């Protein structure tokens, strides 16, 4: 099998961390192995999905500089057959955009390791 | 009716929401009731325009539309009961006497715990010809949010209407379009309801962060 | 802090213990951060100020 | 009832004989000001703040000391310009001496002085002379700071400690504008209550050190709680700024316990902060615990319990809420297909499993607090109210001030807690318990009608002891209360979280209770083999025999024999620990599992009568509590515990309702005879202080520091053929350690020695591997 | 009061409330933190904005925080004559009369 | 563009810097204002200011010839879909000017309307605090941002500064972390 690489998304490293706790190497023993790619700017992002090659990407929705919601508009924007896009909001009400910004699967903050890992069980299903 | 209307009931000294800082102050039982019933020699103009009111509407009529009558820091309102809200609204306008053509609008406002009367409209109506105005106001349960639309007798109702539904989900039944005008229309909850929450995030600061203010300590 | 209509002020007291002394009295305000992306500039600080310690001067 | 018609200002009202006045105006809605009157406080009428006019009276009358009478009229400052004049003349006379300190008060916001100064006071001042001054602040306690320039010498705080509390420690001093609340000396206040005071205090006068200009109420977010030591169940408020917690307010729970905590629930709270907190699961590599993903961490332990198939225990602790233990309880029966179910971690047996399902199990608000205050007689049997459920010592003394209730205990000796209920002692050596119990079935003030026994976790080390008690209660119609010393004991119980129970009370040992309970969890059947309690299943394990454990909370130290607890955990093959701090059990477990503490997880505790006590996080975190962590270790399993949230689990558990069917048996266990402990030797009596070497309690230095002196306690003769004397280091010993105090002469019965169960220095059960009841070795 | 040292509390009302007047001094605190509490009650108050009626309803719970307060701000009423003064019209004839509605969106929406 | 593709001699750099600082000057602002910040924008266009000293005068009405937008107000939820068209239909290179604190962080109105900063859904290059930023804290912004344009770097120098900032980002600690002297 091919490690399913996922890129995580954050200014704050407590984000990736978490985000990388939730999923482990294996998110269940019936799926591939995982490898994480971490990314802090939204240019290096945008780079790396341009590069291609990822099945998941995980976007903060409060990164500081570039929200995680506007990376993954643009992202479904200008990568052609981009990967499944999981959001992660800061608020209940960032529900809205989260939908706006077209992620397949939006995890609220602060992040649950199991809601997280449910969906992305389902996003790489 | 003709009692007070307890809007909402609040116990302890000093405007504590729950059990309080410093024990044994807490016993206090202070409902909180908007103005009543007025003694009947209102003041000013409300006098004639009350006198106008029950003499074209039927004293039938007028007892089932008038629900109550209240005059607060010289500013009259009409609790008209829901229903016959558009009949007093025609004859206010209409009535030589009362033409009351101005509506300013309507103001949605949420009493959840005034059983039976949660949501309550208040339409501001100006008379120029008389240099008059009142507020009318028409309460509906929050299990049945429905009030007769005046878009038949006032126009300018239109997104008002609209508003305090965005805000509040009264239906406002009749309206020729009931739909959300601030908020999308994708949107779940009326955001002004005292239920919904206020939907901030905390304020980031170096090593803290301060939740936003519904979720911290209030006296009221 | 309190009077912030916007809570664009963090202050976290603490003892003017005889070894380290930072302002008259029992308190000093030893973490005192203010988030100008909050700050609406109304003013309402200073007025709230019963010490003065807070300004608000005329740089921009 | 009497009621008498009143009318305060215009209106008219009818109030309970008895009522005063400022009862009266506060149920009609008038806010009368008011500093010394104190609703759960006898009035006392000092700070003369509440004055109103009444009709047919030349003075003013405080209305906190006025009893209502029939027809009397009175006019409060809203509707009588003298009553207005009293009590703004009152005001400013209360704020010219005051300091000030507003702004640095820790009280500022939070002000009955500042409040009632704004609505009742002058505008300005009319003091140009020099005010009264003190040094300030003072330390009375570890934990309480005063101010004695803000002290209004409402004398509520000295009034709380004699009457609510009988730790009289502080008291009004000096005379005249000299006069301040004080300790006298360099002898501390001393009370587990003493929190209350800084609760109690209209001003900024007593706060807590702790507490101390880490926040205005403004920037704290307070949400109602349940505390989680005692089996009390306390209504509180827990106040946390910044995501830390920094004081818990007693509530207001007439029912429970009114307005008051105890210490620990107050200050008890920065366990959770102490920097041993487990954040990420861990897994065994290499001999060492490495963080692991929670991925990686629920297939491991997913696959060490399947290769652990039915040899498997699972510990539950006391800690746990009642969804929690019903998780676990379900996790073991329907995952792991065992009844080995036990959240006993403490000194046991199985005729207290016995007496569990019989009598407690299932039966809910039997007694309630209101009912202590009000019965006639009340027997405590193995119970220490103010060391264990310290809101019973309350209710219990506030009973004797109030009903004249009657307390026996049947205990080595008086503690203090018992001479402050005004308590008569039967002097009974540990293990002899039963026989007394079974000596009162003749006592006339048992049968007297609401009398009650309440019977301590701790009888269950004594053989027969549960027994005799229900004996008792039978034969006197006493109704008979078990009182545990950790919230989580009760919702356990509820839980069906033991060997021989079900959820609601339902007996294992009962086809149809097994089928209805299959039936509510859509299961083809429930193990029917009986479940080794706690002994049963550690004892199994150290021998090799168990496959592996699931442990849940569990402190090994608070076990009757610590050593073999962790031989167990070492020598069982597999160990999967849901704990949050890091503990032995940690340290020695292949899967470590974070669950959150109670201040970030929904839950409901049940206190000793049953109530429920449940209570919405106040923390938002990532934090699961171990109801998530079991469903979704039973899903990895591929089990759907279908508990995914506090809210389902608990109405799973109303859906099953009570067992309501054929009662277990009562125990009925024999009296086994006691051993005789020979020359040189005690019987070792002994239960937990409120402030001890809790893992709890950590993280808090003050309230450690307001513990009572550990001291070991003995008979004089005793002491005497053992060569101590009173104020000398003695020393008890086992084959497995010692513990050495210095002596206490207490007049108990000769040859038996008294220890703090698990105070600092003692750790009864780490040092000497025995329990109450035991003989050991003493020495000078 | 300004000084050298910024715009502040004068000193001589710092001299007053932290030095001599204690009445002064929680008055100060108190309305400064939790603010005046106004009796409960409904009023409908209406000024001439340079729009129009600006006009507010403000309910009171008794506490501290305005229970209510909304405003009838006249450009969001005045939107409503967009239809009529735009249909007809060309679009350079629209933009005039939208101008001339002279709309401000934060009354508006609020 | 072939600019890109330039090798990373002296040329590149001249490139670079003259790019620099043809972009600094010139740089249109958007048509594009939600509230007061607005105002400020326009009295800063206005005679007692001008904009236009620094060739910043033509606010371009389509987004196309816009170079900067300075969100310049609050976006609420139902704006953001919007300003993020308007931000996607610039052509790079592009900035974007948080003016005031509605449009950096959501300042005071931090409830469910508000976005909380148009960071959430824009890039931003700039945050500008006030409520209103008076038009000289809006100069001093753009200035800012004129010196973070000059040093912009092209081609092969943007692919290793991006990873260096990248790498330097991924170790700064969250602000949340930072708990110097917090009791
Ligand atoms: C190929 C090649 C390289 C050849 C070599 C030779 C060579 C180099 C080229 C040859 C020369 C060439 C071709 C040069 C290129 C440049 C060129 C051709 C031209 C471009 C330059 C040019 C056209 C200059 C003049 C343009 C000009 C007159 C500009 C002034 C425009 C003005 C007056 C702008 C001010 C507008 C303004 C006030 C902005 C505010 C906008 C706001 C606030 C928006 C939001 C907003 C609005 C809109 C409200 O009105 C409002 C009202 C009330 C409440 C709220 C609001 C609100 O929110
Ligand atoms: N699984 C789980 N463990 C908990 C929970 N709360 C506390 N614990 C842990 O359980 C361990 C045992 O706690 P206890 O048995 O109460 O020991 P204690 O803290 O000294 O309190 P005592 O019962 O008086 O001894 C502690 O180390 C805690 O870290 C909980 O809610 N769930
Ligand atoms: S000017 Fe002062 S009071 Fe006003 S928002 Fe800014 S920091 Fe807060
Ligand atoms: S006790 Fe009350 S009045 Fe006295 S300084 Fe503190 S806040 Fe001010
Ligand atoms: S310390 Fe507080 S409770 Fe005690 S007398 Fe003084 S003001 Fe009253
Ligand atoms: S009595 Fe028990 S439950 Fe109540 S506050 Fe004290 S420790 Fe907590
Ligand atoms: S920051 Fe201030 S001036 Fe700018 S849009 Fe927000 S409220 Fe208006
Ligand atoms: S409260 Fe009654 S005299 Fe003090």
């Amino acid at each position: 099998s091919a490690p399913l690489r996922i890129l995580v998304y954050s200014d704050n490293p407590r984000t990736r961390e978490q985000v990388r706790l939730a999923l482990g190497k294996r998110i269940h023993p019936e799926l591939p192995e995982i490898e994480y790619v971490d990314v802090a700017t939204a240019p290096m992002a945008i780079s790396q999905m341009d590069a291609g090659g990822f099945d998941l990407a995980i976007l903060d929705g409060e990164a500081t500089p570039a929200g995680g919601m506007g990376v993954a508009k643009q992202v479904k924007d200008e990568i052609d057959d981009c990967p499944p896009i999981l959001v992660l909001t800061g608020r209940a009400d960032d529900a809205w955009l989260a939908k706006w910004s077209r992620a397949e699967a939006a995890v609220p903050h602060p992040i649950d390791p199991i809601r997280l890992s449910d969906a992305v069980v389902s996003l790489l299903r | 009716g003709d009692e007070p209307e307890i809007i909402a009931v609040r116990r302890g000294m000093f405007g504590n929401r729950d059990t309080g800082d410093t024990s044994g102050y807490g016993r206090l039982v202070r409902p909180v009731a908007l103005p009543g019933s007025t003694p009947r020699p209102y003041g000013g103009y409300f006098d004639a325009v009350m006198d106008r009111l029950a003499e074209v509407l039927g004293e039938e009529r007028y007892a089932m539309s008038i629900e109550r009558v209240v005059v607060y820091r010289d500013q009259l309102t009409i609790e008209v009961s829901r229903v016959q809200l558009p009949a007093v609204a025609s004859v206010l306008r209409d009535d030589p006497d009362l033409r009351f053509e101005l509506c300013l609008g309507v103001s949605g406002v949420h009493y959840p715990e005034d059983t039976g009367r949660e949501l309550h409209a208040v339409y501001p109506l100006m008379s120029i010809t008389h240099n008059r105005r009142i507020q009318l106001e028409v309460a509906a349960p929050d299990a049945d949010p429905h009030i007769p639309s005046l878009y038949a007798v006032y126009p300018t109702t239109d997104w008002h209407e609209r508003e305090t539904y965005d805000f509040f989900g009264i239906i406002f039944d009749g309206h020729p379009s009931l739909t959300r005008i601030e908020m999308p229309d994708d949107w779940e909850g009326h955001p002004q309801r005292k239920d919904y929450p206020l939907g901030g995030i905390p304020v980031e600061y170096h090593g803290a962060q301060i939740p936003p203010p519904d979720q911290r300590r209030s006296y009221s | 802090a309190w009077a912030c209509p916007a809570d664009a002020i963090y202050v976290e007291g603490a003892d003017n213990t005889a070894d380290e002394r930072y302002s008259p009295g029992e308190r000093y305000g030893r973490v005192y951060q203010i988030n100008y992306l909050r700050c609406i500039g109304c003013g309402l600080c200073i007025e709230a100020c019963p010490t003065r310690a807070l300004t608000m001067t005329t740089e921009y | 009832v009497e009621m008498v018609s009143l009318t305060i200002d215009d209106h008219e009202i009818s109030v309970p004989k008895g009522t005063l006045l400022i009862r009266a105006a506060e149920l009609m809605g008038i806010q009368i000001p008011r500093f010394c009157d104190h609703p759960l406080l006898d009035p006392v009428g000092a700070c003369r703040q509440c004055l109103v006019e009444v009709e047919g009276q030349r003075k003013p009358m405080a209305s906190c000391t006025t009893t209502v009478m029939p027809d009397m009229v009175v006019r409060t400052q809203f509707t009588s310009e003298a009553a207005d004049k009293a009590q703004r003349g009152v005001m400013e006379l209360l704020l010219i001496n005051h300091p000030l300190d507003c702004p640095i008060c820790d009280k500022g916001g939070e002000c009955p002085l500042q409040n009632q100064a704004m609505s009742n006071g002058r505008p300005e001042t009319r003091f140009e002379d020099v005010k009264r001054t003190f040094p300030k602040p003072i330390s009375i306690s570890s934990q309480v700071l005063l101010d004695r320039e803000r002290c209004v010498l409402c004398a509520r705080c000295t009034r709380f400690s004699s009457q609510i509390a009988g730790d009289p420690f502080i008291d009004l001093m000096e005379r005249g504008a000299l006069q301040q609340v004080g300790i006298g000396q360099d002898k501390p206040f001393q009370s587990y209550f003493s929190g209350n005071t800084v609760q109690i205090c209209p001003v900024g006068a007593l706060t807590g050190t702790a507490y101390r200009f880490r926040a205005r109420p403004f920037d704290l977010v307070s949400s109602p709680s349940v505390c989680e030591h005692c089996a009390s169940g306390c209504a509180q408020r827990t106040d946390h700024r910044r995501g830390k917690v920094l004081r818990r307010l007693a509530g207001d729970e007439p029912e429970v316990n009114e307005e008051w905590n105890c210490d620990k629930g107050r200050w008890a709270f920065t366990y959770a902060t102490v920097g041993d907190r487990i954040t990420t699961p861990m897994l065994r590599d290499g001999g060492v615990l490495r963080p692991a993903s929670w991925s990686e961490a629920l297939t491991v332990a997913a696959a060490g319990l399947l290769t652990a198939a039915g040899s498997t225990g699972v510990l539950v602790g006391g800690r746990c809420t009642v969804e929690d233990a019903y998780a676990y309880a379900k996790f073991a029966r329907m995952v792991l297909n065992t009844n080995d179910v036990d959240f006993r971690a403490r000194p046991h047996s199985a005729e207290e499993a016995e007496f569990l399902a019989a009598h407690v199990a299932g039966q809910t608000m039997g007694l309630r607090y209101a009912e202590l205050e009000n019965a006639p007689t009340v027997l405590l049997a193995g119970f220490e109210p103010e060391e264990e459920s310290p809101i019973v010592f309350l209710r219990l003394r506030k009973g004797v001030r109030k009903n004249g209730v009657q307390v026996v205990a049947v205990a080595p000796w008086a503690s203090r807690g018992l001479t402050k209920l005004a308590g008569t002692v039967v002097p009974t050596v540990p293990g002899d318990e039963p026989a007394a119990l079974d000596g009162m079935h003749d006592d006339d003030r048992l049968r007297r009608p609401g009398a009650v026994i309440l019977v301590g976790e701790r009888l269950a080390t004594s053989p027969g002891a549960l027994s005799a008690a229900v004996r008792l209660a039978a034969a006197t119609g006493a109704r008979l209360a078990w009182i545990p010393r950790r919230a989580g004991e009760r919702g356990a119980i509820e839980a069906g979280a033991l060997p021989n129970l079900l959820p609601g009370g339902r007996p294992v040992d009962d086809a149809d209770a097994r089928a209805e309970v299959a039936r509510a969890w859509y299961i083809s059947a429930l193990p029917e083999a009986p479940g080794r309690d706690t002994a049963a299943i550690l004892s199994t394990a150290a021998s090799g025999h168990l496959a592996a454990l699931l442990v849940g909370g569990v402190e090994l130290g608070d076990l009757p024999d610590p050593e073999l607890a962790v031989a167990a955990v070492r020598t069982t093959p597999f160990v999967v620990s849901l704990e949050l701090r890091e503990s032995a059990v940690t340290e020695l477990a292949d899967v470590v599992f974070p669950v959150a503490p109670v201040v970030e997880k929904a839950g409901s505790f049940l206190n000793w009568e049953g109530r429920p006590r449940p209570f919405a996080p106040s923390l938002k975190t990532n934090a699961i509590p171990d109801l998530r962590v079991l469903h979704y270790l039973a899903d990895e399993i591929g089990v759907d515990l279908a508990l995914p949230t506090a809210e389902a689990a608990d109405a799973e558990l109303a859906q099953l309702g009570t067992w309501g069917g054929a009662r277990p048996p009562a125990p009925t266990a024999p009296p086994t005879a006691r051993p005789e402990a020979g020359s040189g030797q005690a019987v070792l009596a002994s239960w937990r202080m409120l402030l001890d070497a809790g893992r709890l309690q950590d993280g808090e230095p003050h309230l450690a520091g307001t513990a009572v002196r550990p001291v070991a306690r003995m008979s004089a003769a005793t002491a005497a053929g053992i060569g101590a004397s009173d104020g000398a280091p003695v020393t008890v010993s086992t084959e497995r350690g010692a513990v050495t105090l210095p002596l206490a002469v207490t007049d108990m019965p000769d040859g038996v020695v008294w220890l703090p169960m698990n105070s600092p220095g003692s750790a009864v059960h780490q040092r000497l591997g025995v329990t109450a009841g035991a003989v050991v070795s003493i020495g000078a | 009061k300004l000084g050298p040292d910024g715009l502040g509390n004068s000193p001589e009302h710092i001299a007053k409330i932290m030095g001599r007047s204690m009445e002064g001094l929680i008055h100060h605190f108190k309305l400064v933190t939790e603010g005046i509490r106004v009796p409960p009650g409904q009023v409908y108050v209406a000024v001439e904005s340079p729009r129009g009626e600006l006009g507010v309803h403000m309910v009171s719970d008794g506490g501290t925080r305005p229970y209510r307060v909304h405003y009838r701000d006249p450009s969001f009423t005045n939107l409503q004559a967009v239809a009529a003064t735009c249909e007809g019209g060309m679009v350079a004839d629209a933009i005039a009369a939208v101008a001339s509605i002279d709309p401000v969106m934060g009354g508006v929406d609020r | 563009g072939l600019e890109e593709r330039l090798p990373g001699g002296i040329l590149l750099s001249t490139v670079e810097t003259v790019a620099g600082y043809v972009r600094k000057g010139s740089l249109w602002p958007a048509t594009f204002g939600l509230a007061c910040c607005a105002i400020e924008m326009m009295s800063t266009a206005g005679p007692r200011f001008d904009i236009a000293r620094f060739g910043m005068e033509r606010f371009s009405a389509t987004p196309r010839q816009a170079d900067l937008m300075i969100v310049a107000g609050r976006v609420s939820q139902k704006m953001a879909p919007v300003l993020r068209q308007i931000y996607d239909q610039m052509v790079e290179p592009k900035w974007v000017l948080a003016m005031g604190v509605c449009a950096s962080s959501g300042g005071m109105f931090n409830n469910y309307a508000v976005v909380q900063g148009v960071d959430h859904v824009v890039p931003v290059d700039i945050y500008l605090p006030g409520c209103p930023p008076r038009p000289e804290m809006l100069l001093h912004a753009i200035l800012k941002l004129h010196d973070k344009i000059q040093q912009m770097p092209l081609g092969v120098n943007r692919e290793e500064a991006i990873r260096e900032a990248e790498q330097a980002a991924l170790a700064v600690p969250p602000t949340i972390e930072l708990k110097g002297l917090l009791r």
